[PDB]
Formats: structure tokens, C-alpha cells, sequence
């Protein structure tokens, strides 16, 4: 079916980062963090509409063998069904890695590029990623990069099933578990 | 909550120093002399020495319930201070997986020994003529 | 985890020496004659730093505790570990004894 994707964004600078690290060490999942390094790529279909298709792709530069992915996000629901998260429509799909080859002949062409670094962790279903985004100058090269802000990004988020309420409360309770440290909230992605 | 009971934590401190600071400059304050008018001296005399006792028992209590203050800090700092139980563990971790290996390298190498006397008793054995 | 720990044990010990210096200095002024008001001066000042410098430790861990604090139970832990390493300890004393067996009939064969 249509799964639906709940977002929640902040951000947070590095020098308070550690302990943000130290705090989501103590309530996600008893693991060790796991320093992913990706390169995304975002593919744009210029049809005949006046939005044209976007399409993002990622290689994980860091892991060998990882297979690319491919990533659908739906514009944002309307409805107030959800009123605190980003509620969108996410078709999310591995693939080889021939892609970009692929999706130039389907009449996609390339926006940006950019790095993102940082560390991941879970909570249940949530998925916290704490990352710093790189944009890439030289844009065939992945070393050439330079850091965008000072503070990292910080995104909490659910896919799950389409409906399928009683998500975004329990998002609401462990962006309050963060308070001090982060302000997350539904951002608009308007303006 | 943990708000409400780090705000009850910075009450209690106030009030204390407060009380202490309090207590001592009334004491000095009545350690004053001043000529008597209508309060009969040995009367002025007496009611002066229970206030001072008084004042220095509550100075005494005040130095007690700082150190009520610092143990309740320290439980709290003991029970959920993150980053310290996370060094914890970490240490914990670590120290538990070499004890591990070093077992595991002491197991293997004796393997690989008792291997070999075997393979000369097994040669032994089965090549007796009985 | 020393650290904080013996800021506390420190401020333990200067809420005995803001007493002890509260109670000197009215000893001071309970003399018949006290000649060294210096000294009294010198308490006084000690006393004011004692009790100020117990404040501003206190005041700055209760901020650090505010900073850190969440409510929530802390949900790592380090048994997994112990287990594994409680296994090859007793992996250990299993081929201790069985050592000790073969060691046995080992004597018993050239015993005779």
C-alpha cells in the first residue's frame, strides 16, 4: 500500500552536540551510533505540468555493497489528520547502481549534490538522524566539499502505513524528551 | 517532574544560605549594647541568651539541611547524569570483552596443544602390537 | 564522574568550615579582650567567602543538573557483556577440569 512518511526537523550546533549524542544514547535503543556518510543527488523531470517530478537518490559512500536508493516524497497532506508532523507520501526503493545512468534516459537531469555526515539512531520505529550537510563544489568530485552551517541537522522520523494515527503523539513525546536541547517541530516546507 | 524537582533543589538552597546569613547578622546585631529603657535588665539579659542559642541552633540545622541539599544532588548526578552512565557502560564494555578474548586465546592454544598429544597418543595406541 | 563527585565532597567540607568559621568568630568576640580585630576581619571575610563560594558551587550544579536532567529512565545498560564473559569463564573451569581428569588417569597409568 501507500506508506506515509512523519517528519519532525530542528537543528542543533555542534558544540552543544555531544551531549544531544550523550542524551540520545541514553533514551534510543541500547546501541552504538552508526557515522553514516552519504552522497545525495536530486533528479528532476521537467514535464509537461508546471511541477516537474523530483526524485532523490543515495549512494552510501561509506558502506560497500550498499545498494542505491531511490526516494519518492508526495507533497504534504493538507489535511489536519496529523497536525503535528510533516505528513507525505514516501515510495522509498532499492536499487543497483547503474541509476543515474538510468534515470538520464528516462529525461531526468541533476539539481544538486550533497554530502551529509552524521550519526543514526532508533527508538521503536522512530529513526533519529543527526547529520551535517556538505554542499559539494567540483560537482563530479565527492572530496571538494565544504560544511553549510555551523549547526547539524537534526530529523526525527516514522514511515509507516497510510492513516494510521497514534504516530505523531508518540513523535511529540520523544521531541519533548529533547526540549532544552532541541526545538523540533513541524516546519512548512514553504518558504 | 525533573523540572519541578530541580526548582525545589534551588529553593532549599536559597532558603538556607538565606537562613544561615540571616541568623548570624541577627546575632551580631543583638550582641550590640544599648543602654536599657523600661526592659529591666536581667530580664533584657536572659531573653538576649535564649535568642542567641536559639539563633545558633537554627544555623546548626540550616548546615544540616545543605548537607540533606548535597546528598539529594549527588543521588540525582548517581541516578541520571547520562553522559557518565554512558562512559560507564562503555568502560564496562570494554573491559569485559578483553577479560573474553583473553580467554578465548588461552582455550584456542590449548586446543591446538592437546591436539597434538593426541595425534602421537592416537599413533601409539593404534599402532600397538598387543 | 570523580569530577562532580568531589565537587560535592568539597562543598561537604566547606558547609564544616562556614560553621566552624561562624562559631570562631563569635568566640573571637566573646574575648574579654580581643586585640587581633585583624583576625576578626580576617573570619569574617572568610566566613562571607565560605558561605558564597558554597552558594556558587551548588548554584552551578543545580544549572548543570537542569541541563542534563530528562526524566526518563536510561534505557542502555552493559549485561550482555557479562554474560559472554560469565560463558568463557566457564568455558575455562570446564577444561580446567577435565585437565584435571586426564592428569589423573595420566598418574594412575604410571603410577604402576
Amino acid at each position: 500500500i501507500n506508506m506515509m512518511e512523519y517528519l519532525l526537523q530542528g537543528s542543533v550546533l555542534d558544540h552543544s552536540l555531544e551531549s544531544l549524542i550523550h542524551r540520545l544514547r541514553g533514551l534510543c535503543d541500547n546501541m552504538e551510533p552508526e557515522t553514516f556518510l552519504d552522497h545525495e543527488m536530486v533528479f528532476l523531470l521537467k514535464g509537461q505540468q508546471a511541477s516537474p517530478f523530483v526524485l532523490r537518490a543515495r549512494r552510501s559512500m561509506d558502506r560497500a555493497g550498499a545498494p542505491w536508493h531511490l526516494r519518492y516524497l508526495g507533497q504534504p497532506e493538507m489535511g489536519d489528520k496529523n497536525r503535528h508532523a510533516l505528513v507525505r507520501n514516501c515510495v522509498d526503493i532499492a536499487t543497483s547502481e547503474n541509476l543515474t545512468d538510468f534515470l538520464m534516459e528516462m529525461g531526468f537531469r541533476m539539481d544538486h549534490e550533497f554530502v551529509a555526515k552524521g550519526h543514526l539512531f532508533r527508538k521503536g520505529i522512530m529513526k533519529i538522524m543527526v547529520y551535517k550537510i556538505f554542499r559539494i563544489l567540483v560537482p563530479g568530485n565527492t572530496d571538494s566539499t565544504e560544511a553549510l552551517s555551523l549547526s547539524y541537522l537534526v530529523e526525527l522520523s516514522v514511515v509507516a502505513p497510510a492513516g494510521q494515527d497514534m504516530v505523531s503523539d508518540d513523535m511529540k513525546n520523544f521531541a519533548e524528551q529533547l526540549k532544552p536541547l532541541v526545538h523540533l517541530e513541524k516546519i512548512d516546507p514553504k518558504r | 517532574s525533573k523540572e519541578t524537582l530541580l526548582q525545589s533543589y534551588n529553593k532549599r538552597l536559597k532558603d538556607d544560605i538565606k537562613s544561615i546569613m540571616d541568623n548570624f547578622t541577627e546575632i551580631i546585631k543583638t550582641a550590640k549594647i544599648e543602654d536599657e529603657t523600661q526592659v529591666s535588665r536581667a530580664t533584657q539579659g536572659e531573653q538576649d541568651n535564649y535568642e542567641m542559642h536559639v539563633r545558633a541552633a537554627n544555623i546548626v540545622r540550616a548546615g544540616e539541611s545543605l548537607m540533606k541539599l548535597v546528598s539529594d544532588l549527588k543521588q540525582f548526578l548517581i541516578l541520571n547524569d547520562f553522559p557518565s552512565v554512558n562512559e560507564a557502560i562503555d568502560q564496562r564494555n570494554q573491559q569485559l570483552r578483553t577479560l573474553q578474548e583473553e580467554c578465548d586465546r588461552k582455550l584456542i592454544t590449548l586446543r591446538d596443544e592437546i591436539s597434538i598429544d593426541l595425534y602421537e597418543l592416537e599413533e601409539e595406541y593404534y599402532s600397538s602390537s598387543s | 564522574l570523580a569530577n562532580e563527585r568531589l565537587r560535592a565532597l568539597e562543598d561537604i567540607e566547606r558547609e564544616i568550615g562556614a560553621i566552624l568559621q561562624n562559631a570562631g568568630t563569635v568566640i573571637l568576640e566573646l574575648s574579654k579582650e580581643k586585640t587581633n580585630e585583624r583576625l576578626l576581619d580576617r573570619q569574617a571575610a572568610a566566613f562571607t567567602a565560605s558561605v558564597q563560594h558554597v552558594e556558587a558551587e551548588l548554584s552551578a550544579q543545580i544549572r548543570y543538573l537542569t541541563q542534563v536532567a530528562t526524566g526518563q529512565p536510561h534505557e542502555g545498560s552493559s549485561y550482555s557483556s557479562r554474560k559472554d564473559c560469565q560463558m568463557a569463564l566457564k568455558r575455562v573451569d570446564y577444561a580446567r577440569l577435565k585437565l584435571s581428569d586426564v592428569a589423573r588417569t595420566c598418574e594412575q597409568m604410571l603410577e604402576n
